[PDB]
RNA sequence: UGAUUCAUGAUAACUCGACGGAUCGCACGGCCGCCGGCGACGCAUCAUUCAAAUUUCUGCCCUAUCAACUUUCGAUGGUAGGAUAGGGGCCUACCAUGGUGGUGACGGGUGACGGAGAAUUAGGGUUCGAUUCCGGAGAGGGAGCCUGAGAAACGGCUACCACAUCCAAGGAAGGCAGCAGGCGCGCAAAUUACCCAAUCCUGACACGGGGAGGUAGUGACAAUAAAUAACAAUACCGGGGUCUGGUAAUUGGAAUGAGUACAAUCUAAAUCCCUUAACGAGGAUCCAUUGGAGGGCAAGUCUGGUGCCAGCAGCCGCGGUAAUUCCAGCUCCAAUAGCGUAAUUUAAGUUGUUGCAGUUAAAAAGCUCGUAGUUGGACCUUGGGCCGCGACCC
RNA sequence: UACCUGGUUGAUCCUGCCAGUAGUCAUAUGCUUGUCUCAAAGAUUAAGCCAUGCAUGUGCAAGUAUGAACCAAUGAACUGUGAAACUGCGAAUGGCUCAUUAAAUCAGUUAUAGUUUGUUUGAUGGUAUACUCGGAUAACCGUAGUAAUUCUAGAGCU
């Protein structure tokens, strides 16, 4: 090619999105922003296909250029806006908050969260670094950059960001034994506990992670996200809570509703 | 016959300030209940005050007859409507005139236009 | 690209490698007259479609009982072998999936099941009442003869509302030969 | 940071610096002229995102009747530069003589774009992979560029080669391997239709545009479901007088969709489907075909014709006067809205790794040595108990 | 379904191939073809040649109106709606094809501590007549040239 691509082929849409496979020859391609194209969620399948408001393309511009919605606490009128984990999605007519978390199945779900538990975010930390005039600055996986941050934050910590502030008003150090939640992988939307780090020199470092009820999973400090200090996460979970269930435990759980 | 409406799948999207919902028509002796009748029954139904606030489309008679599956939509104005409704839709329910044009006829003309320079333009 | 492209679509049934074997022929014909079936093609797919189960049952067994796909893929092949009423209760293993003959699948067609229901007079007459949309399964009414029936659809076949043998109105040539007289 | 003379600070200077807002909308209030909100657009830096470029390892068909290849004029490496967005013989100058190769280099062939995949497959495998997803490459063949963040762009330019268009002969204009359509080539492949309603992209943009894409048309590529009858009575044949079965262009009423069509529904608008008034079956002419009837291989040693002719025949064979095989009629058989005919898989344990052969069927080199390759004798912490399938102890 | 059958002999058992038997999201062709759903479709030969038409343009309250433009109002810079044109952005995506290309493309797996990156998101920005500078130019207007082309010259504005 000799520029860049504009269009996301349906067939080539991350699989999480769930598109269907005869809905069209294309999927929304993501725009640039906080989060990478293909771990995002844009508001487009948010708003028609998820939160069933709009029935169509044209519904969706619809929707957004009447600017009531709310990314994080902006109003955003792109409808392939990349909103991502841990975003707040508000729509202040409705009064209705969105945390986009993961299921355990590695699909985002818009978890419904309180008034006053929207109004901060989690952030993990990319890297900490100076900046021009020898300023320290924290920069986040979503895009964020923080100028004179807590020196006791280092790369891979959580912090806890006030969106009306906009300022650092908690933070995580990533440690063994803070609850954690799984972004990336086959784990994704699993969480539990850090028990032990395995650095290996030159590679990536490998994280030992133990559900509540005591399965052990193992994944990239990359696809790893500290969401609480100790056993107890900071923001409020999806109803499986983290706990994967095997496809017996699922059938289980599916006849036993039939049955009732 | 007893024509009976069902409608499922209901919300009231604000957004849009319409209501949405699936419309099931069981019509046993008849072919299919028509657009316009379903509208009439609506209004009466969900007390629409102006009946041209209603739109339902995408019907389907199921195999074997005595019963179709649509959507419907309320707007809670007229205005609302005109505003978020798709112009087919309107020229349907008679709000809009439809615009006899040929696709072809203007690319031609705008190749032709865009081959001059000016106000002549218009008078070519 | 055309999106319609995409739409998976197969093959529901091979044809005999011996095409011209007199016992072979023998059988196919007797299951043929005794389920009324319209060529041999509907008994090739039954067994196309036996030998897929048969296939799946036997590559669960040639594993270990706590496999947990064992576990999982044999409690669903024994689920649908019973929803379709092509296993008994005391035939809850996957033993006996492999069992099975395409007269057990044949014995589940709405054909068969509207003729041993006293519907219809013989089996032909059974194709034809239901390709004339005289049956409702539940209030569905099926015009296709093939419909495999499930045991909680059994008690539910019925002469469809629409259909003179149903409640309905008379058909064109009562009609006519009524306005004749 | 695994790792940096790293991030970053300070200092001395340097640069004829396209930087550091002479821009626009709405609202317009507070203090005595001054302050004042919400935005839009734009400049620069870092980070992020969208990506590219280059790059590590491993992996590709046939061919040795291709065994040497590369290095003047870059081949392999080194030093210093130049160039580039940046590493690098990428290029230059100098220097050294390297680099690859039977573990097949180099060369040749490919009716070779690669992959995801596809067909067939007990397992192992064989063959295919132009085509909708990912990657690459090209826009008649080469080459060179401008603009631009991004192009060595071709529905951009410049030139040459090859074709070729209009001309008033002075000039001027070109690139369907986009969509449709047309010549040609061929065994071989559709409409010069409608539309942005869906999907999505793009622009100053909620609005325009989109032969992307969708809709309809053609379409037995391929695939799915599924009619062409069912029942009863007489008569017959029966079988098990009675009971029960199969037969008749017999005789009867039932049933129904193919079709036609109000209408509604569908639809961007139409159309098809689904639904449905009225109509729509008796030789229900509302008429099923394609191949066969010696064997392989299901079905005739029936009838007429021909007479080693004509012809059939995948193979074995048939045909010379009694043709179960040709040409026909009748009947029967297979599949059936399909079936016949003209590369590849299976069959093939007839390529064999699983798994074939080599006394005489094809096949042990005349014999020995011998490098690479392939293959290589035995031997080294065992017991034991305890706790409790883990652990411990001796 | 982990399958064989005819053919060398007077007869036999073999080796062995020929032929048959099944499939092909495999092409063509022949005959036939009522209904429903689904759906490939000038790749193979010629990456051969193309008549004609279309396939890329784009405007918000928010860059620039004095159309000799339209509606509405009727001593005021600019009402509004605005064609045209300048400016900005896009046209490097998509679509098509498979000719070249055999460690090359490509696949999985690395790396940039070896770089560029309009845009998005976040953060950042201090030492260089001002109650706001200058000259042009398009649209417009009217003199043209040429057989001719979004071929083209000169004049007057802003
Ligand atoms: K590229
Ligand atoms: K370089
Ligand atoms: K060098
Ligand atoms: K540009
Ligand atoms: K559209
Ligand atoms: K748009
Ligand atoms: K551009
Ligand atoms: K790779
Ligand atoms: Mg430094
Ligand atoms: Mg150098
Ligand atoms: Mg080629
Ligand atoms: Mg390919
Ligand atoms: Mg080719
Ligand atoms: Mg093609
Ligand atoms: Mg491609
Ligand atoms: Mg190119
Ligand atoms: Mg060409
Ligand atoms: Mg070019
Ligand atoms: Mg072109
Ligand atoms: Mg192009
Ligand atoms: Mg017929
Ligand atoms: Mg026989
Ligand atoms: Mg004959
Ligand atoms: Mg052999
Ligand atoms: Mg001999
Ligand atoms: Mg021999
Ligand atoms: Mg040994
Ligand atoms: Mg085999
Ligand atoms: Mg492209």
């Amino acid at each position: 090619a000799r520029g860049l691509k504009k269009h996301l082929k349906r067939l080539n849409a991350p699989s999480h999105w769930m598109l269907d496979k005869l809905g069209g020859a294309f999927a929304p391609k993501p725009s640039s922003g906080p989060h990478k194209a293909r771990e995002c969620l844009p508001l487009i399948l948010i708003l028609r296909n998820r939160l069933k408001y709009a029935l169509t393309y044209r519904e969706v511009q619809s929707i957004l250029m009447q600017r009531h919605i709310m990314v994080d606490g902006k109003v955003r009128t792109d409808k392939t806006y990349p909103a991502g984990f841990m975003d707040i999605i508000s729509i202040p007519k409705t009064g209705e908050n969105y945390r986009l978390l993961y299921d355990t199945k590695g699909r985002f779900r818009l978890h419904s969260v309180r008034d006053e538990d929207a109004k901060f975010k989690l952030c993990k930390v990319r890297s900490v670094q100076f900046g021009q005039k020898g300023i320290p600055y924290l920069n986040t996986y979503d895009g964020r950059t923080i100028r004179y941050p807590d020196p006791l934050i280092k790369a891979n910590d959580t912090i806890k960001l006030d969106l009306e502030t906009n300022k650092i008003v908690d933070f995580i150090k990533f440690d063994v034994g803070n609850v954690v939640m799984v972004t990336g992988g086959r784990n994704t939307g699993r969480v539990g506990v850090i028990k032990n780090r395995e650095k290996h020199k030159g590679t990536f470092e490998t994280i030992h992670v133990e559900d509540a009820q005591g399965h052990q999973f193992a994944t990239r400090l990359g696809n790893v996200f500290t969401i609480g200090k100790g056993t107890k996460p900071w923001v409020s979970l999806p109803k499986g809570k983290g706990i994967k269930l095997t496809i017996i435990e699922e059938q289980r759980k599916r006849d036993a509703a039939a049955q009732a | 016959t007893a024509v009976t409406l069902r409608t499922r799948k209901f919300m009231t999207n604000r957004l849009l300030a319409r209501k949405q919902f699936v419309l099931e028509v069981i019509h046993p002796g008849r072919a299919n209940v028509s657009k316009a009748e379903l509208k009439e029954r609506l209004a009466k139904v969900y007390e629409v005050k102006d009946p041209n606030c209603i739109f339902v489309f995408k019907f389907r008679t199921h195999f074997g007859g005595g019963k179709s599956s649509g959507f419907g939509l309320i707007y809670d104005n007229l205005e609302s409507a005109k505003k978020f409704e798709p112009k087919y839709r309107l020229i349907r329910n008679g709000l809009a005139t439809k615009v006899e044009k040929s696709r072809k006829q203007i690319k031609e003309r705008k190749n032709r236009t865009k081959k001059i320079r000016g106000v002549k333009k218009t008078k070519a | 690209v055309h999106v319609n492209f995409y739409r998976n679509y197969g093959k529901t049934f091979k044809k005999p490698r011996r095409p011209y074997e007199k016992e072979r022929l023998d059988a196919e014909l007797k299951l043929v007259g005794e389920y009324g079936l319209r060529c041999k093609r509907e008994l090739w797919r039954v067994q196309y479609a036996l030998s897929r189960i048969r296939n799946a049952a036997r590559h669960l067994l040639t594993l270990d009982e706590k496999n947990p796909r064992r576990i999982f893929e044999g409690a669903a092949l024994l689920r649908r072998m019973n929803r379709y009423g092509l296993l008994a209760e005391g035939q809850d293993k996957l033993d006996y999936v492999l069992a099975l003959t395409a007269e057990n699948f044949l014995a589940r067609r709405l054909q068969t099941l509207v003729f041993k229901a006293g519907m219809a007079k013989s089996i032909h007459h059974a194709r034809v009442l239901i390709r004339q949309r005289h049956i409702r399964v539940g209030r569905q009414i099926v015009n296709v003869p093939s419909f495999m029936v499930r045991v909680e659809s059994e008690k539910h076949i019925d002469f469809s509302l629409t259909s003179p043998f149903g409640g309905g109105p008379a058909g064109r040539v009562k009609r006519k030969n009524q306005k004749k007289a």
